[PDB]
């Protein structure tokens, strides 16, 4: 099983603290966290080269991350809001591989 | 001794695109602390691996310590030491290719001490002030405490931001409140020197480098001692 993320599926309020877990098992040192437009294309926010360090994507704005252990990444939101609603994706890359785990889906309402 | 750094002479955090957040990594309750060892092996003519295990998570089992040149690597290449260091990944090699993985192992530079009567009475911990300055003011004051009748000055330091961060946002995930900072040392015989707290003026930031600081393994006398940190806000 590949590359997994928790929760799945979450619908949480404006205002409150939401966080989610990514994790592996093929031990790849690059991780990364996505997001896509509604039936769109995915554009990066974080990524990570190794445990203990993150690099600003494309739309880092109004996330945040952290990479505790190689096979470990996390998205951190302080305060939500419906902007932030879609689908999350969360891939590892490495000798010329790249995985995807099965998506979160939000709601910020 | 060091002079008093200068204006222009320390990194500011407005020039840093980068992001503060793997700064914040190596103090935010992030250290290795190994008492009483050995090394247990060794890379090249400078770095003793010692099997200190991770307790906090499960990233390593072994610790790969770099030190300022190789007769410094000897004087403690087979003593019973004691470790303090910020540890790190990225970049933590064992052989010539540069990005490259492995486990169970990690890096660092200097935070070793002989263990042998170097320790207090019956567990008593030692404080060590810390006078800090928000644009030239004394405005909080703190301690820091530790077991080493002698320490590195790393350990101490480390303390030192780890309550900066956890108290003083003294570096968050995106950035930083303050635009410079230095930690300045005293020794009880008149030797002060300072280290600057903020990144490199540019896009990223290279954690190791950084840290490659640590590795004259400079110690300091605690009983005695006394520490300054230095700020300016933006």
């Amino acid at each position: 099983a590949a590359v997994t993320q928790s929760p799945r599926n979450k619908v949480a309020v404006t205002g409150e603290k939401v966080t989610l877990s990514c994790q592996q098992t093929n031990n790849h040192n690059n991780m990364y966290w996505y997001r896509q437009d509604t039936g769109h294309g995915l554009r990066l926010i974080h990524y990570s080269y190794g445990a203990g360090s993150t690099e600003k994507g494309d739309i880092p704005d109004g996330y945040k991350a952290s990479r505790p252990s190689q096979e470990q990444f996390s998205l951190i939101l302080e305060s939500a809001t419906p902007s932030q609603t879609s689908v999350y994706f969360c891939a590892s890359g490495g000798g010329g591989t790249l995985y995807f785990g099965a998506g979160t889906r939000l709601s910020v309402l | 001794s060091q002079p008093d750094p200068m204006p222009d002479d320390l990194h500011k955090s407005s020039e840093f695109t980068g992001t503060m957040g793997n700064m914040k990594y190596l103090y935010d309750d992030h250290y290795v602390s190994a008492t009483k060892v050995k090394s247990v092996d060794k890379f090249l003519a400078h770095d003793l691996i010692y099997n200190i295990s991770d307790k906090k998570l499960k990233n390593y089992d072994k610790v790969k310590t770099e030190l300022l040149n190789e007769d410094l690597a000897k004087k403690y290449k087979d003593e019973v030491v004691d470790v303090y260091g910020s540890n790190y990944y990225v970049n933590c090699y064992f052989s010539s290719k540069d990005n490259v993985w492995w486990h169970g192992k990690t890096c660092m530079y200097g935070g070793i001490t002989k263990h042998e009567g170097n320790h207090f009475d019956n567990g008593n911990l030692q404080n060590v002030l810390v006078r800090v300055y928000e644009n030239k003011r004394n405005t909080i004051s703190f301690e820091v405490q530790t077991d080493k009748k002698s320490v590195t000055a790393q350990e101490l330091d480390i303390k030192a931001r780890n309550f900066l961060i956890n108290k003083k946002n003294l570096y968050e995930f995106n950035s930083s409140p303050y635009e410079t900072g230095y930690i300045k040392f005293i020794e009880n015989n008149g030797n002060t020197f300072w280290y600057d707290m903020m990144p490199a003026p540019g896009d990223k930031f290279d954690q190791s480098k950084y840290l490659m600081m640590y590795n004259d393994n400079k110690t300091v006398d605690s009983k005695s001692v006394k520490i300054e940190v230095h700020l300016t806000t933006k």
